[PDB]
């Protein structure tokens, strides 16, 4: 009987300053009592017009971010399906 | 033999031969019940991660490890081995159990009385067809003692199968060990075998004294041609007239020859230092990684390659270089002074920087509009030209590795450093005999629950005998050899403590002597 | 001719009960409560991080195939069978690899995925000679040799691309044609009752692995 | 040493007049009349679409330079000597390779052109030591291994980079530097009347085709 | 030898030759102190039942019994016995005892100390004259595990006799064991010996390719004639004009020939649904129940028949099926899931199904005014041209059973399967010697009643060597081969748990390879 | 033994038969048991009981296991060509003996 699956982030906290605009968020770490079949990434907050990459990988990789407060949300879901979800928390200072 | 008589003496000793060396080694073990008696299918069932999941069996059997070189040879014997030879292998082995006593313990109100139990037996077999999972060569703890004076604790046998998550498959196997044929021991008995080592080669312990772009004579030129220039300076436009030139000293970059550096496989470079790195967890995210079956692993260490180039020591590769620990250090989060990083140096002559590039292809087809553009060649594999050197092997790495009964190996070097072995010296498999405590008096077909609480010690000893290489070099000036700081200090290195605790301040590498290319 | 699979893959052949001696990456920061401070840990790696701890081996060469799915669902709208295909080129001409190095054809239970030119493709009975259906032709399979062979619809792996230092951050790479290093181990193509059985290697001063 | 040339390319050692008994990628679409809709069709190769149909051997392994024209015209007007040379990397200093791999020099019916530092260039009777025009100089030429060795100044192949699903598309990458795969095999570099007879081995652990 | 000397080594391998396969066991066993050194008269004096009654004695003497499949092969070497050969039968065995350790324990407060008793023998003996009664062969409990890590506990010995009710006899025996030299053994002693199996037939470990009803040509007609028709349709009426026919294809049922199918004792039949079957106690009720010396018994299961029809599988016969069970499942009134029913659905081509008739005979002596009746002939006694086969052998059911002393057998196969002996490998047994406690200084005629608690334990080996017989097939199609399971479950299949409880998970036959009638 | 290999031909619904001098004819036993042994079943095709007669040999065919009309995983398909078979032409011939057990009176 898989309880979930439970998910965890690489680390909550990710202060950036300028000029590099570009960080990796993890969830390699997510764990379970059998494999992760599905990762996804959703931005929650943050400013607009950013092109994305790997949304449905465990690693995040971002690029030509605008300064603001973004907010992921890794989302796992076990095999057969039942979803955990955390969230990651960024902060692109100038 | 008997009780009261003796079944082996105490043999730690090494015979240096004309080009032989013999390394003798005894230590005191002891090993007790493991999985009380019981096989123990194992898993990833309490919550792993995709490239954490494993499956297999926990065994009650013990073995013995003897795959690390500070087993086998004192550091005295050590720096006699890597001064004064181009090269050492290992011939054949020695292997004896003898001594041994197995201790029963009682539970006398908190008070635990230890007895001697001189009926008991212990059983033992060698692996000698291959036919277990081969858990050697995975560098695992629990080998002998680098001190010949300290007792060790005989590590508990287990294996992996295959997994699909923490679950099994259909094609896992499943290995009794009692299933083999093992010889019971009492005391008074003893066990015995001998191995032969396969024809391997030497082990490369001479550094090189040339480079691989420096192969040449500097005083004569070359009568080939090369890019030497594809325009003119025309006063003040340029004209395309691709120039050709010849090199010996002047160009000496783009003279090139027969031969390239070993394959690469690029990792990242971490800073000593702690300022020089960066502020984020780029332990994963940056690592190097191998994806195998939908799951990835770290290489540590990969293909050998150096660790740095020339005049920046305070650099290393992220997971391309074995870190040994200092005495104490925990399992767990040390700092960067709790462990000791070995260097590759050496092999900066044939193999390329482990942390830089291989080189730069092209990606283009130029002509008059567009210009010629590089790329960066970060995994390279072999190409036919290349030679390379092996990593080095250190006084607390291991010896060999089993080689992997496949269709397909390419230069068999264990990437830990060693000697690949395709038939390597066999596991030593160890068990207490269950004895039973007291059944009921009527019948149960139930398996035993309830036994003798007992554990067994003795004594084990290895004799390897290896095969020098002698140094045969016409070098003026003197070599680079390893020695002991001569100043004052508090403790001596490699020796034990005010309390009695052996340590061993760094890593000793093998490439001290210089052989041309 | 190797007619076994291998009970054991290239990254599970240790002890799980026994640590190693060596140390890896563990951690290049800390959490100090709001900041990092780039400690460089190091750890021992035995069954909680199986993962990175290595040895003396190395998975097989890769030449990477696309993913083609037996769910026509799961395919692409799109003629990507050249325009997406591997092609080989030599003396000016271009040539599919068909089937190419031994590579495994999927990863663990994705089994509709096959690689688009990277498996043996037998027919059925009275199939035709050309533009025949997916259930009129039997596609075999390289499962056997996830073991020590990559996939062949996947990475190799990921080398590093730049030199970090305080302000950049290290930047990985996808391996996507590995060539043999040292180290590799793999295992060659199935034999099958309806495929082939020998080759004339050719009459060449260079031949690898033939 | 190999003083023949072949008279077979590596992409063309079969019988045109039989079919295989194998499938490939023929197409993963249909015409619909208006849409499409990823059917994944398979078809054999015998003749008209020869090349994919393939074997099992690969081409010899590459190391890409650039292509330098004889025509003074077609080339650049810049100084690409260097900063376009192919110079690898070792101990951190660079050095170009000159001439690296044995690959041929051009592809069919380019004799104008010749890689950077991937040619033994000899000279002429009185040439000068330095920067002497190409009228003065005797370029070789490698084209009698094009049927197994790759063209120099081009790419090996063109891996895989993504895993194609129905939204994006299948996109492939540019081989540049490919090392030894298992099948592959090559020729070794001509030797000339006025080249070097032989090399010494360095006297090294590791060493691969010397 | 002496105390601190092995006596014995650990044999439990299997070696396959040409037409040979020798398995060796080693288990750990245990005897404790059975009825307090005395041999106790029991009988159902406590009320029974008139079909429960019985008579007989229990001895202080234990018993080594090996009589299961799974003592001697592992489920691999089963598995390459059972895919690979038509036929298997027993040559000799080898049995020893050695490694005997004699533990005594003592009463100190509650908490038992158990200690050595160097001095204190065990006497062992065998019935190799078969002059006891031989208990082998009724399926007990208390053989060698399955599993080779095992501690095992020795059965107590005792048999039954004649009985008049629960009351005995005059004809009854009474056997005293130590009337029978026996040898005592000390630790340091060990005991062996060897036995001959006589030549006994082959086990089909074969299926049947054809049934007996379809053992023709289907394009050829017959040259006889059958009962084709009796009357004629004449428009209106008929007139009994007693036709002939031929059968080739279309009428295949009435061509027939020399052969029966053999056997049968009908049993009744149970579904594995629970609604399918009776609202009713039909357990002895419908049983199948011999009638013998005025008592009635349970046959189970019986003559050799077919478990089920074609497409039934949820039906077994109520007592016609050698029935397993599970891993801990209880000694009483365990549920349908608890158990593992096996299966002789192989055998439908000769043996009829055991919850069907046999067939239909006449009854009456038809004329013109009265109709043929027929019967339902629910036990057939064996006819001349009946052809059968025996009940499949299983891993864990019984190996061999002993042929009762008689003026009368008909093909002496054993009903639960195996191999019928006329002298079996004998009984082992084995008692702990008497040690008494202390005496009083006065004589005393009486018989000692105080003895000095103690039992023995020691390792146990059994070697029998089997003969195979090979498959000379010339089938085109592949066949049906006992295979595992390759998905992903969690936990593999005959092996640990993570409690370390081995386990079978079905009952594994031996008839897979199939062959011609 | 005197084996001869007729061709016929269609000519017209007029049938033309020639010898055919370089055909074989296989031949072999079941020496083995290894095939299904039809015979014993009673079947027509023997050898006449009058010797003037000439006969036709019958067509071989067996049968397997069947559940209904359908197979079953255990039903053997035997293929007679994978059996050593001697190839006969015209002038060659084909003999074997053959040792009755000791069967009952």
């Amino acid at each position: 009987k898989n309880r979930p699956p439970i998910a965890i982030v690489s680390p909550q906290f990710q202060e950036i300053s300028l000029p590099t605009t570009s960080t990796v968020i993890d969830g390699s770490q997510s764990t379970d009592d059998d494999k992760i079949v599905q990762y996804h990434w959703e931005e929650l907050k943050g400013p607009l017009r950013e092109e994305k990459i790997s949304e449905d990988t465990a690693i995040l990789k971002l690029s030509k971010l605008v300064p603001g407060n973004y907010t992921f949300s890794l989302t796992v879901v076990d095999s057969d399906g039942a979803t955990n979800s955390t969230t990651a928390n960024l902060t692109v200072n100038k | 033999d008997g009780v009261g008589n003796s079944s082996g003496n105490w043999h730690c000793d090494s015979t240096w031969m004309g080009d032989r060396v013999i390394t003798t080694s005894t230590r005191t073990w002891a090993l007790p019940t493991y999985n009380n008696h019981l096989y123990k299918q194992i898993s990833s069932q309490s919550g792993a991660s995709n490239d954490n999941h494993y499956f297999g069996y926990s065994t009650p059997w013990g073995y013995f490890d003897f795959n690390r070189f500070h087993c086998h040879f004192s550091p005295r014997d050590w720096q006699r081995l890597i001064n004064n030879n181009w090269g050492f292998r290992p011939k054949r082995l020695n292997f004896k159990l003898f001594n041994i006593q197995v201790k029963e313990v009682t539970q006398n109100d908190g008070t635990t009385t230890i007895a001697n139990n001189l009926t008991s037996t212990v059983q033992v077999f060698t692996d000698s067809e291959y036919q277990l999972p081969y858990v050697l060569g995975s560098a695992h703890q629990g080998c002998l003692p680098p001190f010949p004076a300290d007792v060790f604790m005989v590590p508990q046998y287990g294996y992996l199968t295959l997994n699909n998550g923490s679950q099994a498959v259909g094609r896992s196997s499943f290995y009794c060990l009692e299933y083999f044929p093992s010889q019971m021991l009492r005391t008074g008995n003893n066990f015995t075998f001998s191995y032969t080592f396969e024809d391997v080669p030497f082990h490369s312990s001479y550094a090189h004294s040339q480079s691989l772009d420096r192969l040449m004579n500097p005083l004569i030129d070359q009568y080939l041609y090369y890019l030497s220039r594809t325009n003119t300076p025309s006063g003040t436009t340029t004209q395309s007239r691709l120039q050709f030139s010849q090199a010996g000293a002047s160009d000496i970059r783009d003279q090139s020859r027969n031969w390239l550096p070993g394959p690469c496989y690029r990792q990242q470079r971490v800073s000593k230092t702690s300022a020089d790195n960066n502020n984020s967890e780029y332990s994963w995210t940056g690592a190097t990684k191998y994806h195998l079956n939908g799951r990835d692993s770290l290489v540590n260490p990969g293909p050998a390659m150096a660790s740095h180039k020339d005049d920046e020591e305070k650099f290393f590769p992220q997971s391309g270089v074995l870190i040994f620990g200092k005495q104490g250090s925990e399992k767990t989060n040390v700092d960067i002074e709790k462990v000791m990083i070995t260097d590759e140096e050496e092999i900066r002559t044939t193999n390329p920087v482990a942390t830089e590039q291989y080189g730069s292809v092209s990606t283009n087809l130029q002509r008059g509009n567009r210009q010629a553009a590089t790329a960066d060649v970060n995994t390279q594999g072999v190409l036919p030209g290349m030679v390379w050197q092996d990593r080095d092997v250190y006084l607390q790495g291991p010896i060999w590795a089993k080689i992997p009964h496949t269709d397909g190996h390419f230069h068999p070097s264990p990437l830990m450093g060693g000697f690949g072995l395709k038939h390597p010296p066999p596991q030593i498999l160890i068990k207490n005999t269950p004895v039973p405590a007291n059944p009921s008096t009527t019948f149960s077909a139930a398996k035993f629950a309830s036994f003798i609480t007992q554990y067994s010690t003795g004594q084990v000893s290895v004799e390897i005998e290896w095969e020098l290489q002698k140094e045969n070099s016409k070098r003026w000036n003197p070599e680079i050899q390893y020695t002991s700081n001569y100043n004052k200090s508090v403790n001596v290195d490699f020796t034990v403590d005010t309390n009695g605790v052996y340590s061993e301040p760094r890593p000793i590498g093998t490439r001290y002597l210089t052989r041309n290319l």
